């Protein structure tokens, strides 16, 4: 369970 | 253990019985430790990414393709599902052809696939890649490459489908180095209409919607900022027609960039003389002009 | 006979015992011969004007404005009348005034009200007038001189709303002799959006509304060609950057016309050399100006 | 009665 992770902090986006 | 659903895939399965099929290999997928996930590896990959575009050829199942892009999500959530898409040719592509505004869901789901590739930090402008294959769907039909992203910005459609929109946009401009390149594409879609839509989704109150906003306007601001401390060094130089040809001629003159610039000089000097309201005209077209680049 | 009317406009009347005297005005003007509107004259002309102004000034009693402009056609339907309106100084300037999303029905009265001013014969150039009068408007509160025909092509107006919107873009189009003004103005409007908007004033089937395009249509292609034979032409001698600088210094150099053409250049020039799809940018722009200065 | 004429050839518009 990975792309969950990097989907969560998408709309709550802190991968930026 | 795996292999059962290899064979599934490849035994000519219809409307209805793959339906069912689909649903359970998700649901396995999901409810398992990752070794299990890389015995199915490229082979069974393979075979779902082949009854897609054989899905998609034909002209009650939009249920069907959905649990595809369910079991791709559901297969890449971790490091060796995501890598093994990846190898693959026609992989982002059809999630890429998944997006479309026939079919909410589906889209939503084809949308925050790509977004979460984009922002993948070790395989080097992922986000090209998410374009190259945006573009070449545009074609298949020949309508413009983001019609899909704007479609999905309307009235009728659902508030979770402009997230994924927005949403989309963002992973495919914040990872770009080049800040002439997300002013190009930005203005790209501003062309279709997104500025004229753009109102609309700040008066729809909503939580995770405005954590959107707060990336894109972030940027669409330090991107104008940036641009005009370019052009302004450009007001101070280029204050002469001299230092305009100068410059035209060095720098669009031999790149194969000149016979559009060409074209659009043509169209500017096409007021004849003596229209009395011609400052006024040109007055018009800079501020068309300026919104484009800038705004 | 006639004073008594001129007196009551004068003794301070106000609101719905001004509406009732309005209204026995209006009826009064209709069904009365040519000579007793002459006795009414430019002194009770007057202060219908004055009561509008002194009426828009003040921030249930729209319906009072509306009964002046309806007076005012009554009034001005013959010789006399349009003449003597046409001899004022805010006359032209309020009637414009009166137009507004706000009020449906004064609007409506008041935009055909201007377009049978336009397609006047023998005061040449009405249409220049009304342009005028319609852009002083914009200043006193400081948005675009045409938003109001615009406002008036949305979701919710009222389709005989619409029908006097374009209805008045036709009178403001057709008898202007430069074709350099038309591409302007209607360039103008397709900025605010009218291109966007004028997908959906054919969806609609109407009987009044479409012989409203069969003019408008006619005009924007009868001007599109035209204008083409103009660009060829420009598209074989300006084939050279020379052509194009020989041109620019000639005509944009000692007009005013100069710091505008300057500016556009300088946004046109922005896209810094080393942009890799700098000639898919360009290309780009290419088809935006285009689309404004022919589409 | 005068701008009625310009009003119906407006709508009907022949004044072109």
């Amino acid at each position: 369970g990975v792309m969950d992770s990097l989907l969560e902090a998408l709309q709550s986006g802190a991968a930026f | 253990s795996a292999m059962m659903y290899i064979q599934e895939l490849r035994s000519g399965l219809r409307d209805m019985h793959l339906l069912s099929c689909l649903e359970s290999l998700r649901v396995s997928l999901n409810n398992n430790p990752v070794s299990w996930v890389q015995t199915f590896g490229a082979e069974g990959l393979a075979s779902l990414l082949d009854i897609l575009k054989r899905l998609h050829d034909e002209k009650y199942d939009s249920r069907n393709q959905h649990e595809i892009i369910r079991c791709l999500k559901a297969f890449m959530n971790n490091k060796f599902g995501i890598k093994t898409m990846l190898e693959t040719e026609e992989g982002i592509l059809l999630l890429v052809r998944a997006m479309d505004p026939a079919v909410p869901n589906m889209m939503i789901d084809a949308a925050k696939l790509l977004s979460a590739l984009c922002i993948l930090p070790q395989p080097e402008d992922m986000n090209e890649r998410v374009l190259e294959a945006m573009t070449e769907r545009a074609e298949m039909d020949e309508v413009e490459r983001f019609q899909p992203l704007l479609d999905g910005l309307k009235s009728g459609t659902s508030i979770a489908l402009k997230v994924g929109c927005l949403q989309l946009i963002n992973a495919l401009i914040t990872p770009a180095e080049e800040l002439d390149f997300r002013v190009h594409i930005r203005s790209e879609l501003m062309r279709l209409g997104l500025h004229q839509v753009l109102q609309e989704l700040r008066e729809i109150e909503n939580e995770d919607m405005k954590v959107q906003l707060c990336v894109f306007d972030e940027q669409g601001d330090e991107d104008f900022f940036d641009l005009k401390g370019r052009l302004d060094d450009i007001r101070m130089e280029m204050d002469d027609f001299g230092e305009v040809f100068q410059i035209i001629l060095n720098t669009v003159k031999d790149s194969k960039a000149e016979p559009h610039f060409l074209s659009i000089l043509q169209h500017l000097l096409l007021v004849r003389n003596d229209y009395e309201a011609r400052p006024q005209y040109y007055k018009l077209i800079e501020e068309c002009v300026s919104q484009i680049v800038l705004h």
